[PDB]
């Protein structure tokens, strides 16, 4: 019956900027027991602020909590590179069994545009024995996150046979990396020669195509 | 000062599972409540339950539950250093990392109110599925700055751990999040960028550990 | 048999403002309640769900001591089911309150010639406090739909007012120190026990 609305889902600022994250409660928060948590990838939530303004031990003072009643705000005055993470608000009420968390907000550290370095790896002979072929295209240390990988086998565009995953924004470089895997049958790999990976990115004024020939 | 969750496992739908929260460097003495918070992969945080850590050994009293979790979940204090969470009737919606947390409580009369959660354990992963544990296959990504890596393919369930040169090589390393293939198996890639002048002098090995299958595969990555 | 530190609460040099009332948790000790209920200095000693003289024979999971300073004619508001500025906006006890309220005149301690302005109380809130709620917000109260922007003015009032205790005030306006003892009894090993 008590819902926390956390807006927006994503904020961005350069190093030294200020990001503002809002947490709205449909009902007044008991004694202003509103807390903010930081969660970096692969890590448990880490408490930043409790009682809506009190800074937790060891938390940098650039993290600031404010608000009362039904409206609260988390402010990072002086965003740093390692602030790229997801943040949550959590509210407590005159109730023993309801502690809602906010939907979460991603913090993106803005930086200069960086075009991706493109690499391609043919499937290994060790794998080719099994009966399947995997072709991997690497896009490394690029910003912004948005990018497109097109797979071309004998100049023919592929569809439905590739999956991709992107790393989190680096806490040092503020860059992303993308791996695209093209999966084929053994026979389909043994009837084509040129395998191409075409990359579209803001830092690439013309699309970059990375290619190899089977059997060199 | 430390909390460590354990018991997270691959279980079939309808099964039960009991998770453990073990306290390290201290003992329960009535100063906090121990709480469980879960997080589905790629989703937010959902509070489950709390219990007064001053309770009797083996007791489920002094406990609070989210309305959705009441009865299906049972939280208990079993010793001065252990608190458990028993979950029954598991479905795929219960797949999540489960965190144990210290609850700072405020007395409010006939009940207490959790003020905030200070100390969080690393979490333990619960996978509710009918699939079977499957060992991965570590295929090299032969280098042609130079880029080399390892392809960890056809494993279930999460997670896998990939290190390079037994943890010595840390800069320039990217381990991509796993992707679920149509076969019901995960695929992961780890890569590293190294100077090409060191391709002869320096040797590079990827240390892939898939704990659910006890598969430790170390493959040397050198140009073909 | 280490004694419960009730002296730290009752005999503190300074008390907190009622809006920012203080709480101390008492646990893992033996409490000598007699020194409380046999004291002649308490002009208010009112218990709910508890007999004062029997307290030395009871054990509890925890004791909670809430301490603050209020106006004399406001001492009546520290009780279940009471209204007024203190009960509505500063300190609210639940209807099912289990514990004692103790209060005594502190004119010699908390009054200053010319006025002691360190003690404050909240004048207004959009809604009444729930039991044991604590509102230490210093935000300007917006009495109308015209917003306030950090500026006090018409329908924009600062929410905290100082008592300004003076030694020459009437007894109803003199400062009173108040301690509320709540007794928590769970199904768990008891940590606060009387001498027996
Ligand atoms: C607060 O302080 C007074 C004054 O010191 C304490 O009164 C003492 O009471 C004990 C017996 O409990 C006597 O032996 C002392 O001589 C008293 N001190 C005096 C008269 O100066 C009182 O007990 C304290 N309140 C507590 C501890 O709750």
């Amino acid at each position: 019956a008590q819902v926390l609305t956390q807006t927006p889902s994503s904020v961005s600022a350069a190093v030294g900027g200020t990001v503002s994250i809002s947490c709205q409660s449909s009902q007044s928060v008991y004694s202003n027991y509103l807390s903010w948590y930081q969660q970096k990838p692969g890590q448990p939530p880490k408490l930043l602020i409790y009682d809506a303004s009190t800074l937790a031990s060891g938390v940098p003072s650039r993290f600031k909590g404010s608000g009362s009643g039904t409206q609260f705000t988390l402010t990072i005055s002086g965003v740093q590179c390692d602030d790229a993470a997801t943040y949550y608000c959590q509210g407590s009420y005159y109730s023993s069994d309801w502690y809602p968390f906010g939907g979460g907000t991603e913090v993106v550290v803005k930086r200069t545009v960086a075009a991706p370095s493109v690499f391609i790896f043919p499937p290994s002979d060790e794998q080719l024995k099994s009966g399947t072929a995997s072709v991997v295209c690497l896009l490394n240390n690029f910003y912004p996150r948005e990018a497109k990988v097109q797979w071309k086998v004998d100049n023919a565009l592929q569809s439905g046979n590739s999956q991709e995953s992107v790393t989190e924004q680096d806490s040092k470089d503020s860059t992303y990396s993308l791996s695209s895997t093209l999966t084929l049958s053994k026979a389909d790999y043994e009837k084509h020669k040129v395998y191409a990976c075409e990359v579209t990115h803001q830092g690439l004024s013309s699309p970059v195509t990375k290619s190899f020939n089977r059997g060199e | 000062q430390s909390l460590e969750e354990s018991g997270g496992d691959l279980v079939k739908p309808g099964a039960s599972l009991t998770l453990t929260c073990t306290a390290s460097g201290f003992s329960f003495s009535g100063s906090y409540y121990m709480c469980w918070v879960r997080q589905a992969p790629g989703k937010g945080l959902e509070w489950i339950a709390c219990i007064y850590d001053g309770s009797y050994d083996g007791s489920s009293d002094n406990a609070y539950y989210a309305s959705w979790a009441k009865g299906r979940f049972t939280i208990s204090k079993t010793s001065s250093t252990t608190v458990t969470l028993q979950m029954t009737s598991l479905t795929a919606a219960d797949t999540a990392t489960y965190f144990c947390a210290r609850g700072v409580y405020f007395y409010a009369g006939h009940f207490v109110i959790m003020r905030y959660f200070v100390l969080w354990g690393p979490g333990t992963l619960v996978t509710v599925s009918s699939g079977q544990p499957k060992a991965p296959s570590v295929f090299p990504l032969a280098p042609s700055t130079a880029a080399l890596g390892c392809l960890v393919k056809d494993y279930f369930p999460e997670p896998v751990t990939v290190s390079w040169n037994s943890g010595a090589l840390t800069s320039g390393v990217h381990t991509f999040p796993a992707v679920l293939q149509s076969s019901g198996l995960y695929s992961l890639s780890s890569v590293v960028t190294v100077p090409s002048s060191s391709l002869g002098t320096q040797t590079y090995i990827c240390n892939v550990n898939h704990k659910p299958s006890n598969t430790k595969v170390d493959k040397r990555v050198e140009p073909k | 048999t280490n004694l419960c530190p009730f002296g730290e609460v009752f005999n503190a040099t300074r008390f907190a403002s009622v809006y920012a009332w203080n709480r101390k948790r008492i646990s893992n000790c033996v409490a000598d309640y007699s020194v409380l209920y046999n004291s002649a200095s308490f002009s208010t000693f009112k218990c709910y769900g508890v007999s004062p003289t029997k307290l030395n024979d009871l054990c509890f999971t925890n004791v909670y001591a809430d301490s603050f300073v209020i106006r004399g004619d406001e001492v009546r508001q520290i009780a279940p089911g009471q209204t007024g500025k203190i009960a509505d906006y500063n300190y609210k006890l639940p209807d099912d309150f289990t514990g004692c309220v103790i209060a005594w005149n502190s004119n010699n301690l908390d009054s200053k010639v010319g006025g002691n302005y360190n003690y404050l109380y909240r004048l207004f809130r959009k809604s009444n406090l729930k039991p044991f709620e604590r509102d230490i917000s210093t935000e300007i109260y917006q009495a109308g739909s015209t917003p306030c922007n950090g500026v006090e003015g018409f329908n924009c009032y600062f929410p905290l007012q100082s008592y300004g205790f003076q030694p020459t005030n009437g007894v109803g306006y003199q400062p009173y120190r108040v301690v509320v003892l709540s007794f928590e009894l769970l199904h768990a090993p008891a940590t606060v026990c009387g001498p027996k």
